[PDB]
């Protein structure tokens, strides 16, 4: 009933990992296509000439599995907007390399992060790859509801967390997304993977994501509260947000390590089962949602 | 060749000499079918990396991103799986056995540092958190989300058990002290901090390397008049001081080089023996002018620093 | 893509044919007495995920000779599959080279260069250009597999495929560009008006200076029926080694071969052909330093416009 | 064309400036005692109908030194004018070479390579690439004239030029392509919103390995007035030799120079700028083996789409 996917950053054996992920009950896996720690060099000798394979083989999975179950993840060291020229040049080559590898496999979607205000060069390199070749892969922007800098523990003695309401300030992650898609010319191939943190922001901040192409929601294990029996659950505020996303029919993604004695998935299924039944209108319109049709002209035309 | 693996993964992550002179090796396969890791002990440092000429070996279920000695028998491992691992040598030092594998971080544990006493340790992850551990109790004492990005380096105080340094992609260098209610403080002073090194004599002075190859000398007292040198062309992956009463600073980098510098940061040694990224440095406890470096090229190169 | 290579791999007939072409060449180059004295330098050019590399090893076992394999591939995504195979199975035998075959400076010259750079109209993937830039690293007596290839052309009638091409109009381009570019198609509901005739032929190695891969060919096709010409089906034949060959020409089609389907070269306006009339077509192979393309025109019974003048609608990149 | 070269020739200021750059270099390279011992190898790269060749001869007379001139031109129509001049007037002095400066294998190395391969945005005619491929035939101590060049950019408002670009829509192409390509224009009814700032700079020779002519520059332009931004005027400055320079930057414009007019880099949708706001623009110099192009975007006060992504609307051919 819920299209759910497991997010991993550690995959030692791809077939074992996928087998366990599917045993858990997930419909897809988000995993790195190269080793997240395997930083590569493209400009200077001798690390430029690093021999041996660059990643694991495409032969390790059926084309059908690469096509339907694997979601690629950009490498965390790739920073096209670094203040260091060499890191931008190297990151440009590595991003195109990683994207073109996922296109070579026909992966249904690839993930890219939005975690700083300036993502100009990342957008230019994405736009450039879109205009290069024949691929049709969906691009997911991993963007948080709240920036890591605004949900940090108030434990820096000489740098404290402000308690003053900054209206526009609290909705900074939406402008990171807005600028990225304005740069990328509103491409239909670029969507949002909205990351939901520990404590929900103001309602206005959540309402900024209304009308936006949210294709997935990322729920870290650390945002789950424990019930009386010991299994993971979510707050009524967090639950409300899940019900909004289920109408939008997003793909739920579970990220992070385990923290409870899969139950994380089973809670979403339970919530999805408990939602209100669709009324006459909602049942009739089921399929017609945001589908543009021409207004009838029964005077001019014969119905 | 004991009751352990027959092959050691090409990417040599960490080289650590213990008190007697035995060499610790951390390795991971960052390419190919399997992406797992391994731990190795070489009682003969000249026999490394030859898998058949070793004292003991072991297979980790995932890559080794960082490691540290927990005395003379124990070994603390930063895993890609998000686990902090403690592996202890057996009674004969012919086996490496798992003591604890604790999955408490939500992403790749990138850095690990054992605290002055040796009963506690600090881990820094890509999940942005920093954690203080009880090695004996096998739990996390405190969890700290003080950063706004991935933690690059965690370095425990040479002598104070409550103090440590952390640096991150959020451009912060945080001085910690668990005795305060707000444990961290931002060291004032550009480019992202990548490597941290506490000075072994002045418990108030430390060095930091940045993503632009520059190495800088910092005094916690008057955080101005900072001494700096452009040592490397690429990012500085590590800084290790020599055991000498007046230590020498060895700096490893992504430019595939090693350099040994004096107290005024000037260059005295330079080594291009490495063809891939230089990942670690460990000075011999026995021969203080002899320094070892392991790289991503599978080399274990032994250097004789001109002192 | 990975699946495109998977599809090309699942063609046994073509690889059992390549196997034999190497087998017969291994015997002709190394006599039974020289069985262990001489190891043959074999160079796969455009190796993909290595189906020819494996065929070369299967050919070396049955011919019972020694080979030194090189697997040159420019696609670095394919090169990952090759390097994983080299580590897990092939070994020192195969030296995987991640380069463009016209840029690679080779250690030593090759005894045999083996390539599959052929499309539905033979030279339409730029096999002439690729193997020309690779020819400098072939021994002054080396063998190229394939040694020769020829494109064929036949006039066709299909008001169904003419409509299918009309439907290919796209915005922001010439409203008639869809008629000035070839298409790969499994031709079905159509009529062949004259027998296929050879168009362009290329042989490797090309020891001649001022080699020139440009072409101009005039074909005269006798028509026995009354009809409406809409285009020209193109096929190819190739001589791998001696009698070992592959063909997609329907009257000599290699049985069970999947890798190629006919090309179709359409014409803007359909042409009426009466019984006894001759359809005359002109084809050109053109090129500059950066692009190769085809241009073509019907000159009998009536003239057409010159199709794709200067690759304006379709060029093949160098 | 012949008349384009005639127009470029009728610019005295630019040639009297080139004259002096050669004059001062001749003195710095050959001391008065060496006056007749050393003849300097001078190589004009992209000679046209030879206005620089004549300037080089005028510079050799006033500097009273010996020169050995070469006039490299790829345009063979221009090469006819050069070869007629060589016969009727220049003589043995000038060795006319009808080649592309990146393909020419020179007899000996050059003392000075002199070129005019600059456009309104400096490196927009591919001067970086041309002189890089010619750099191998320059002495390990030779002088390139020009030694350096820099492109400048200034934000502008002109609802009149924004309309002029809208009017540039053509059929069979992107309805918005006219906004993703530069234009050479004598800007008149317009308003400059911020002072010109340097964008891209190239120096010759480029002795550095992994030389890379690609660029990415971020500019922050302070605006004092309320306005509507429509595009970016581009200009250039060049250091011929030492203090001898040419400029089209309005605040340092070389008086009486005709050969260049400003470029204009438009934006699809006009942008409102309030007094005190900063206009931030990003420029890129891009390239593959065959084409070089610019891509650009406004990032403040608001974002624009990335203009000309992958040279899709405009590329400069290699
Ligand atoms: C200048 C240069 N230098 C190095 N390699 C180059 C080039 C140009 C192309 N190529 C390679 C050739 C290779 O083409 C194939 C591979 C397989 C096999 F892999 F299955 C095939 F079945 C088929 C083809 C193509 N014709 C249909 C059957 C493809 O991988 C390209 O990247
Ligand atoms: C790779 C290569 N190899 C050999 N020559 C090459 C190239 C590329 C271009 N060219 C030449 C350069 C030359 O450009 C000029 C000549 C005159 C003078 F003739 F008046 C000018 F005033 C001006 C220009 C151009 N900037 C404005 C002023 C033109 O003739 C081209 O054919």
């Amino acid at each position: 009933r819920v299209s759910s996917g497991r997010d991993l950053n550690c995959v030692p054996e791809i077939a074992d990992t996928l087998g366990a992920v599917a045993k858990q009950g997930f419909d897809f896996l988000c995993m790195p296509v190269f080793h997240p720690r395997f930083k590569r060099e493209f400009i200077q000798e001798p690390a430029k000439n690093r021999p041996g394979p660059q990643t694991r083989s495409d032969l390790l999975l059926s084309g059908r599995d690469w096509n339907t179950l694997i979601v690629g993840k950009l490498s965390p060291w790739i920073r096209p907007d670094s203040k260091v020229e060499k890191i931008r040049r190297n990151s440009e080559a590595a991003m195109l390399q990683e994207l073109n590898f996922g296109a070579y496999l026909g992966l249904p979607a690839f993930l890219l992060p939005l975690n700083q205000e300036d993502n100009t060069n990342l957008a230019r390199v994405l736009t450039n790859h879109i205009h290069t070749g024949h691929h049709s892969s969906m691009f997911w922007m991993r963007v948080p509801l709240v920036a890591p800098e605004d949900l940090r523990d108030d434990i820096i003695e000489n740098a404290p967390t402000t308690h003053t309401e900054e209206y526009s300030g609290e909705e900074k992650t939406w402008m990171w997304w807005h600028n990225f898609r304005t740069l990328c010319d509103y491409s239909k191939r670029i969507a949002v993977a909205l990351e939901i943190g520990a404590d929900l922001p103001s309602n206005h901040v959540i309402d900024r994501w209304l009308g936006e192409p949210i294709k997935a929601a990322i729920l870290p294990t650390s945002i789950f509260l424990t019930n009386k029996k010991g299994f993971p659950v979510l707050s009524k505020m967090h639950q409300r947000l899940i019900f909004r996303l289920l109408k939008l029919e997003v793909q739920f993604i579970i990220t992070g390590t385990n923290h409870h004695s899969c139950s994380y998935l089973q809670y979403l299924e339970y919530l999805s089962q408990n939602r209100p039944p669709p009324n006459a209108y909602e049942l009739f319109a089921k399929g017609y949602e945001d589908y543009l049709q021409s207004p009838l002209q029964p005077l001019m035309d014969n119905l | 060749p004991p009751n352990a693996p027959a092959c050691m993964e090409r990417q040599l992550e960490a080289a650590r000499y213990r008190s007697d002179g035995a060499l610790l090796l951390g390795a991971s396969s960052l390419s190919g079918r399997c992406w797992a890791g391994s731990l190795w002990l070489f009682k003969d440092p000249c026999a490394a990396p030859n898998e058949g000429f070793c004292s003991a070996g072991v297979q980790t279920e995932a890559g080794v991103a960082d490691l540290t000695w927990v005395g003379e028998r124990g070994i603390l491992v930063a895993s890609d799986s998000g686990a902090v691992e403690l592996w202890e040598l057996d009674e004969n030092e012919t086996l490496i056995v798992s003591k604890f594998c604790k999955y408490e971080h939500d992403d790749i544990v990138s850095t690990v540092s054992v605290l002055s006493s040796g009963t506690q340790a600090v881990s820094g992850s890509k999940d942005i958190c920093i954690k203080v551990w009880d090695l004996a109790q096998q739990v996390v004492l405190s969890s700290y989300r003080a950063h706004a990005a991935q933690v690059t380096c965690v370095a425990a105080s040479p002598h104070k058990d409550s103090v440590f340094l952390s640096c991150s992609e959020d451009n912060r260098i945080l001085l910690w002290d668990t005795r305060c209610p707000k444990p961290a403080s931002q060291i004032g002073c550009g480019y992202l901090p990548t490597s941290l090194a506490w000075h072994p004599q002045q418990s108030e002075v430390f060095v930091f390397g940045d993503e632009n190859g520059t190495v800088s000398l910092v005094d916690t007292k008057s955080t101005s008049c900072v001494l700096s040198s452009a040592v490397h062309s690429q990012c500085v992956t590590g800084l290790v001081f020599s055991p000498h009463s007046v230590p020498f600073l060895a700096s490893l980098s992504e430019d595939c080089s090693l350099a040994v510098l004096d107290s005024s940061l000037s260059e005295l040694f330079r080594s291009q023996a490495h063809r891939d990224f230089v990942r670690d440095a460990t000075w011999s406890p026995l021969n203080h002018s002899l320094l070892t470096t392991v790289g991503w090229d599978h080399q274990v190169v032994h250097h004789v620093v001109p002192t | 893509e990975s699946q495109t290579y998977e599809v090309f791999e699942k063609d046994p007939i073509k690889y059992s044919q390549y196997q034999q072409a190497i087998y017969k060449c291994l015997l002709d180059r190394v006599p039974e007495e020289e069985k262990d004295t001489n190891v043959q330098v074999l160079m796969v050019l455009g190796a993909g995920r290595g189906p020819l590399v494996n065929a070369s090893l299967r050919a070396a076992k049955q011919a019972d000779r020694r080979i030194k394999l090189y697997a040159v591939e420019k696609n670095p995504n394919a090169v990952v599959t090759l390097e994983n195979w080299q580590f897990e199975e092939w070994g020192s035998q195969v030296t995987v080279v991640s380069s463009d075959m016209r840029e690679w400076v080779a250690p030593e010259k090759a005894d045999i260069i083996v390539s599959e750079l052929l499309g539905s109209f033979a030279d339409n993937e730029l096999s002439p250009e690729c193997l020309d830039g690779a020819q400098h690293f072939l021994k002054d007596d080396g063998v190229s597999i394939p040694g020769e290839y020829t494109s064929f052309l036949a006039p066709i009638s299909s008001s169904k495929l003419y409509n299918e091409v009309r439907a290919c109009r796209e915005k922001d381009r010439d409203p008639e560009a869809q008629f000035e570019m070839p298409y790969v198609v499994r031709l079905h509901n159509f009529h062949q008006l004259s027998a296929p005739q050879p168009c362009f032929t290329f042989s490797h190695p090309n020891r001649d200076p001022m080699i020139d891969n440009n072409r101009y060919c005039t074909l005269e096709f006798p028509v026995e029926v009354n009809t409406v010409l809409h285009g020209f089906a193109g096929y190819f034949e190739t001589v791998l080694y001696q009698d070992i060959t592959l063909s997609i020409r329907p009257e000599t089609h290699s049985p069970g071969m999947f890798s190629w389907f006919p090309i179709l070269f359409p014409i803007k306006q359909p042409i009426t052909v009466r019984e006894g009339q001759t359809i005359c077509v002109r084809f050109w192979r053109c090129s500059n330093s950066k692009k190769v393309w085809y241009e073509w025109a019907v000159t009998a019974p009536v003239c057409s416009a010159i199709h794709n003048p200067t690759g304006r609608s379709y060029t093949i990149g160098l």
